[PDB]
């Protein structure tokens, strides 16, 4: 168990309302960590109270390959400190920016890495995670899919249990959620769709700059692709983004089970996905292990620096 | 690409 003196800061990664983001080596071991750092006022002042709770819980209740694990987890008068595995690879969303679409295998495989994700949380977990978006999904040293950021999840959804709340981020709301319907799991299958659509096809399949118009267009428009796309992403697509989630690919009772089956993924040994035996198809190019070329140099370019939260500290077990 | 999102709940 560890306060926040057995690291050093190396380096500054993002800075938002809530806090900060730093690189850290940590003294006693050398390995190197992401310590999210959260302002204790901003959070009880801001009403993030729940959330942060509930990121703690999902994260010590989860070890999978491809979501962001956690190490320690602490408090000081002023801080709520999580420590955490480092993405070396930075946002998907940093990639995207960079080279407009991705090809489709690369695209393959990174959904089948979000597939075996999300259907660990939702079959193993019982956990919705509702908040799918590029932003949220980084890449670790070796080119695979982390997913991040656990906070908007809801837990105890087993089956067709469903939720009211309305949350995640506006371009990547599911029509249910948009409706104000109960809604269930099935969101976290729209999302995939949309981020899955984004790295085909290079832009948002809907997109106003005015919520409620993009929430018309999630909710009225059918989706349309590029011309160039193969017709098995096009019905992956299709299937994920149909508007009612009885009907969306993986909105029935086989949940991810039915994704796993499409033809877009026919090659796939999804056994192999999880043991990390395919080739990613791209490697982060770091000269070290500071190296942060794939985060803002906005952030990566800065010199670093309230209540009690019952049982919030946590350590990983051996 | 497209702006940066901001995560929200209600
Ligand atoms: C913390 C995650 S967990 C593993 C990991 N590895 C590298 N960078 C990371 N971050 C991601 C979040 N980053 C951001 O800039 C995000 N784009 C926005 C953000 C969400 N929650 C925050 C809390 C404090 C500061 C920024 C954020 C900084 C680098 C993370």
């Amino acid at each position: 168990r560890v306060t926040m003196n057995e690291f050093e800061y190396l380096k500054l990664l993002g800075k938002g309302t809530f806090g900060k983001v730093i690189l850290v080596k940590e003294k006693a071991t050398g390995r190197y960590y992401a310590m999210k750092i959260l302002k204790k006022e901003v959070i009880v002042a801001k009403d993030e109270v729940a959330h942060t709770l509930t990121e703690n819980r999902v994260l010590q209740n989860s070890r999978h390959p491809f979501l962001t694990a956690l190490k320690y987890s602490f408090q000081t008068h002023d801080r709520l400190c999580f420590v955490m595995e480092y993405a070396n690879g930075g946002e998907l969303f940093f990639h995207l920016s960079r080279e407009r679409v991705f090809s489709e295998d690369r695209a393959r495989f990174y959904g089948a890495e979000i597939v075996s994700a999300l259907d660990y949380l939702h079959s193993e977990k019982n956990v919705v995670y509702r908040d799918l978006k590029l932003e949220n999904l980084m890449l670790d040293k070796d080119g695979h899919i982390k997913i991040t950021d656990f906070g908007l999840c809801k837990e105890g959804i087993k089956d067709g249990a469903t939720m009211k709340t309305f949350c995640g981020t506006p371009e990547y709301l599911a029509p249910e959620v948009l409706e104000d319907n109960d809604y269930g799991r099935a969101v976290d299958w729209w999302g995939l769709g949309v981020v899955m659509y984004e790295m085909m096809c290079g832009r948002l399949p809907f997109y106003n700059q005015d919520h409620e118009k993009l929430f018309e267009l999630i909710l009225m428009e059918e989706i349309r692709f590029p011309r160039t796309l193969g017709p098995e992403a096009k019905s992956l697509l299709s299937g994920l983004l149909k508007k009612d989630p009885k009907q969306r690919l993986g909105g029935g009772s086989e949940d991810a089970k039915e994704i796993m089956q499409h033809r877009f993924f026919a090659g796939i040994v999804w056994q192999h996905v999880y043991e990390k035996k395919l080739s990613p198809p791209f490697k982060p190019q770091v000269t070290s292990e500071t190296d942060t070329r794939y985060f803002d140099e906005e952030f990566t370019a800065q010199m670093i620096t309230r209540p009690h939260f019952p049982q919030f500290d946590y350590s990983a077990s051996s | 690409g497209r702006p940066r999102t901001t995560s929200f709940a209600e």
